[PDB]
DNA sequence: AGGGCTGATCGTGCAAAAGTCGTGCCAGCCGTCT
DNA sequence: AGACGGCTGGCACGACTTTTGCAATCGCAGCCCT
């Protein structure tokens, strides 16, 4: 959590984004799969949920490559674990004495 | 901090001070012990990172 | 049409009490109800950077640690100083005793004298309020920092030395007799003690993020406005229509039955949400029936409110209204109050009226405002004032309201002029 | 504090009655009004309730003649349970209306003897009759009365028991007759005409005729109520576009041509 | 609880408050340099138990009880100037208006 | 416009209509002096047409027949009291139309307590309830109609004098079928057209002088009920006849 | 060839014991004046 | 310098609230036991 600060905008809501939105998606999706299989679910729904889960993990790793995830009221993509590595605004940038 | 979730105790490390989340064993006299009602190592805040 | 125990008509209704219905009520769990609904919707099949400045002082605790480290201290001395600094509260008083610190040290060579010397060096730390003792000791430190030209400084020191109990009880007679205090000299000493910076660490913690939840709205523009109770925050979640069509198109009969069961559960959830919204709207109407009267009349002019009476006016179940009241908040132009706080306690009043306990408390607070600063109004005086107001509240009721209003004791609140 | 609007008239009897009402206002004793039909005794009783009762005291206007079923009159006394077809919820409220207030009634002549006797056995001791099995309540409620018939007349008829008639009639408030008032009647008529002109939202002055005043004097007008004055004002209202109306109709069936 | 402006800042000198008016805002036409207080605002704190320590502190000192924290508006550092005019807006339903 | 039901060409009818229009502009009690089968809410229909609540039609429905206890229940209805359950204010006369004008009929059968309740309704008064207190006050105007001379009943002591007087703020006399003589032919023609429309008859095939003479000789107790029966008989007969077919009359009993 | 019997679907309440508040009231104590 | 007084707070008893702990029996009829 120390690498993904809460950064309250209004103080009323912490509103963690770009670092916890995808984590929240994958966490809830995985919980749904994990109690889903123990209920002897039919094949169609379980494969659909697993496909959702694989897509969500892919978006968490790389959103620009596969899929388009946007924030509330903003169409801009999210900054995945690779986004803060690559590009002009990655860790490698500003590492060169920026 | 939540229970078994993001930004939670018993995971990622202790809280801002050496004081435990439950409230007991809140002192530097505790250096490596872990409470019963709450499982948290009594250490610094920097380790949370 | 007055015969008794005649032929019994056939009952055409049932209670039908279902745990599903009670969960649907959710006791108006609000955000908790939202979380439960999210959990169910997850369990229900076919259902539904920033600036990051990160810069702030650590309530001067980091500043204190740096300053102590800035001062030349030995490695063992630095460790002892760090331990002492860790034993600092937000107010600035040490939580642990010197014996506790010595025990935490766990060194036979470590002694009470060395610990005291370290604390005294630590006591004269960089910022004010580093006394780690009673504010009287902090007051002594401030007086030492203050110029010696201040009048009655010696008298204040003598009082704080061993006459602190006399000052605490505001026993001016005995304190003056013991200390030979002059007339109005105690006033000067009290004025000096006013500028003593009590709880200095509180001012250092200037940061204080605001915390508030929207919940219900009582804007009431132009009167009786239907200020939605956070309708934006209401989930209003719905099941997946496409998945439902897939379930409707399911070839397997068992799969179709499972889809039908899921659809029945979704209909139950929709009924629960509709019931919650309807209950919220009815409660809003019932409150607005008299809320404007209370708002205009004032807190001291608050009529008693009965949950049973409100339910009867709304014509819904009384237990349902009681459950809805729990864990419910209603923000208003005056402020944000709980639904129980929205309701009013019942107390007898004169002239054929009922006065809220909060109303009586607010009246008592207003009366306490109109009092001699030197001598606090007695509870007997408060009872006399209430009798003047004609609220049919005796000394016991006045005392209860004062406890609600946290009125200080007459002797304790008494002070020199 | 607040005074209800009343017609202006030079009736020293009305002022004396008002003063007597004021004198009995601090008092809490039964009050009887000898008001005849249409005398507006109810308005006088309400004005008393403003002052005779404690400020903002509960008031209730229940007429015994309005009672439909004597069984319901029993229900007017509180029923605990097991009464009527449905005993689920029972709250007569009349005693609750009585509690912390006074009792006002009109034309108490029509009551059955049992009703009057129960009323006496309740008022004199102060206890409340309960239709369902319960301990009676000593509700402190004042009693105000207003009837047309003479109390001695009923005593000769025997409707009211001597104990009931006496304990029922502690103070006597004779209402002045409308026919008794002549000049005060004219002044109150003018005031009611002004009030009616205000109510009808007609800017033009109503106006009057001397023959109309003479006819109104001829009219018996047994009821001093605003209702008779309202009938007069309606007869005026049938005429429009004239500053001062001429003539009036005693009844709509009258002068049908 | 709500926050109001009443210029009762603890742990502060009279000289800093010597220019502040009763409601908390500064008089029109003043000058300012550094981090001088402009508007006096405080933050309420949660109540505590009996807690004899600050109970005694309140019995001796009082009127603060550590109920509020110093959260007043101050001028940014490295800024010096003079004031022209002030302005305050209050929402309907609140009518404190100490110096409004 | 309310379809201008029962358009009475009589000048007295027009004056009564103008008076009813004046009363509908008002919101005070008014008495309708009617007779059996005459003015059966037609004046009430005109009043609703000219009602101050023109957009929101009043309850109307003055006509009602019920037992004494039944009428009392219609006055006051509580869920717990009486035989019926879970329905309080089941009649809801004032609840039927807020404001507007409360309409009543056959007030003669009302009891003295019922008449007193009516009087309290005439003035500013609270609602009637079997149990509890009814502080609820719903403002609504008053309209009523009976076929008898209530002055005699008050003289006979069969109704409350105060109710009779206060209710009789302005009595609206009504004309009966016997009053309508010249307009009778027009009413017959209108009823014939309406029946031809309702019975799917092509049109009014025409009348007969014998039929008109019989209708005139007919007592015709109802202002429109006699007209309604004549129209129904003529529609049933001429629908097959496609001709005037002399006079078709409706009798409850038929022999030979 | 005849009996048992099995699970689908079956929707806004309440009450009763418990708890808790309103109100009054007595017992001691300290500030005090005698 | 022992008693007047008012406070305060515990102690008690009715009066209002309120929470949790409560769901069968179907009418289908085919399957299994006898
Ligand atoms: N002095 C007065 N001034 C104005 N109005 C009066 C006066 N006396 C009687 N009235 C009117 O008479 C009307 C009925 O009076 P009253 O006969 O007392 O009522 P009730 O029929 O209930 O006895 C009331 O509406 C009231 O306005
Ligand atoms: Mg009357």
């Amino acid at each position: 959590p120390d690498l993904r600060p809460l950064v309250p905008l209004d103080g009323g809501r912490f509103a963690t984004s770009d670092l916890n939105d995808l984590y929240r998606r994958v966490i809830n999706r995985n919980n749904r799969l994990k109690r889903l299989l123990d209920l002897a679910a039919p094949d169609i729904i379980v494969r659909n949920e697993k496909r959702m889960l694989q897509e969500a993990v892919d978006a968490l790793l790389d959103n620009g490559r596969r899929g388009r995830a946007i924030t509330g009221s903003n169409k801009r993509p999210l900054k995945s674990l690779a986004d803060m590595i690559k590009g002009k605004q990655g860790r490698f940038r500003q590492n060169l004495l920026g | 901090p939540e229970r078994d979730g993001l930004f939670c105790a018993r995971i990622f490390g202790p809280v801002k001070d050496y004081e435990c989340l439950c409230g007991k064993y809140k002192r530097l006299k505790h250096r490596g012990v872990i409470c019963e009602k709450c499982g948290v190592e009594v250490t610094q805040t920097k380790v949370r990172r | 049409m007055k015969q008794g125990l005649q032929l019994r008509l056939s009952q055409q209704l049932a209670m039908t009490p279902q745990l599903q219905q009670a969960i649907r009520l959710l006791q108006l769990s609000t955000l908790e109800l939202q979380q439960e609904l999210q959990q169910a919707l997850e369990s229900n099949p076919l259902l539904e950077l920033p600036v990051y400045q990160g810069e702030t002082t650590q309530t001067l605790q980091d500043y204190l640690m740096w300053q102590v480290e800035l001062t030349p201290f030995t490695d063992t001395d630095r460790a002892i100083a760090t331990s002492i600094v860790d034993a600092v509260d937000d107010t600035g008083y040490l939580t642990i005793q010197i014996e506790d610190i010595v025990d935490s040290i766990g060194d036979d060579e470590i002694g009470l004298e060395e610990v005291e010397a370290v604390l005294k060096r630590i006591q004269r730390f960089d910022p004010v309020g580093v006394a780690a003792k009673d504010l009287r000791d902090c007051l002594l430190i401030q007086l030492s920092q203050f110029a010696k030209e201040t009048p009655w400084l010696e008298e204040a020191r003598l009082i704080i030395s061993d006459h602190l109990d006399l000052l605490a009880n505001h026993d001016f007679r005995t304190l003056m007799r013991v200390t030979r205090l002059k007339e109005e000299v105690l006033k000067e000493a009290v004025n000096l003690i006013q500028s003593l910076d009590p709880r200095p660490g509180q001012s250092i913690q200037t940061s204080e993020p605001e915390y508030v939840i929207p919940d219900v709205l009582v804007r009431k523009v132009s009167g009786r406005w239907t200020v939605e109770l956070n309708a934006d925050s209401i989930p209003r979640l719905k099941i997946n229509q496409q998945y439902a069509a897939m379930g409707n198109s399911a070839r397997n009969d068992a799969d179709g039955q499972f889809i039908r069961s899921n659809l029945q559960e979704a209909r139950w959830l929709i009924k629960s949400l509709e019931s919650r919204n309807d209950t919220l709207l009815r409660v809003s109407r019932c409150i607005v029936e008299q809320q404007q009267a209370f708002f205009e009349q004032g807190e001291e002019y608050m009529k008693p409110m009965v949950l049973a009476d409100i339910a009867q006016a709304v014509e819904m179940h009384e237990s349902t209204i009681s459950r809805v009241t729990t864990q419910k908040y209603l923000h208003s132009p005056r402020g944000i109050f709980e639904l129980k706080y929205f309701f009013s306690s019942h107390v007898n009043t004169e002239g054929g009226g009922e006065a809220s306990s909060t109303a009586i408390r607010a009246l008592v607070k207003k009366l306490i405002a109109a009092e001699n600063p030197a001598k606090p109004l007695s509870d007997s005086k408060l009872t006399s004032m209430l009798s003047e107001q004609g609220i049919m509240v005796a000394r016991r009721t006045v005392a209860k309201y004062r406890e609600s209003l946290s009125i200080p004791p007459s002797n304790q609140r008494k002070q020199l002029v | 504090a607040e005074y209800k609007d009343n017609l202006l008239g030079e009736a020293n009897s009305f002022l004396e009655v008002l003063e007597q009402v004021s004198h009995l206002a601090p008092l809490d004793k039964p009050v009887l009004i000898i008001g005849e039909r249409g005398t507006g005794k109810e308005l006088i009783a309400s004005r008393l309730h403003y002052l005779s009762s404690r400020w903002q005291g509960p008031f209730i206007s229940l007429n015994c003649a309005a009672l439909n079923e004597n069984l319901l009159d029993s229900e007017l006394f509180g029923h605990e349970a097991g009464a009527f077809t449905g005993a689920q919820k029972r709250h007569p409220g009349r005693f609750e209306r009585a509690d912390g207030g006074t009792l006002f009634l009109d034309e108490l002549a029509t009551a059955p003897m049992m009703v009057q006797e129960k009323l006496l056995r309740v008022i004199e001791y102060g206890e409340l009759e309960r239709v369902g099995g319960s301990q009676p309540l000593q509700v402190n409620v004042r009693l105000v009365c207003a009837t047309n018939a003479d109390l001695p007349a009923m005593v000769n008829e025997g409707t009211f028991r001597a104990d009931l008639l006496d304990r029922l009639a502690f103070d006597v408030v004779q209402l002045p007759p409308l026919r008794e008032r002549e000049s005060d009647i004219m002044l109150m008529a003018e005031y009611f005409a002004i009030q009616m002109c205000r109510e009808i939202k007609l800017p033009l002055f109503p106006g009057f005729t001397e023959r109309a005043r003479e006819t109104l004097l001829n009219y018996r007008w047994p009821g001093n109520i605003r209702e008779l004055k309202n009938v007069v004002e309606r007869s005026v209202y049938r005429h429009g576009t004239s500053d001062y109306p001429l003539d009036d109709i005693i009844i709509d069936p009258f002068k049908r041509r | 609880g709500p926050e109001e402006i009443t210029a009762d800042i603890p742990n502060v000198g009279e000289a800093a408050l010597s220019k502040l008016d009763e409601s908390g805002i500064v008089y029109i036409g003043a000058e300012v340099t550094g981090g001088d207080i402009l508007v006096g605002k405080v933050t309420p704190k949660g109540e505590t138990q009996l807690t004899p320590e600050e109970k005694l502190l309140r019995a001796i000192f009082g009127e603060k009880a550590s109920d509020v924290k110093d959260s007043s508006l101050r001028v940014p550092n490295g800024v010096s100037g003079t004031v022209i005019d002030v302005q305050v807006f209050t929402r309907d339903g609140v009518e404190k208006d100490k110096r409004a």
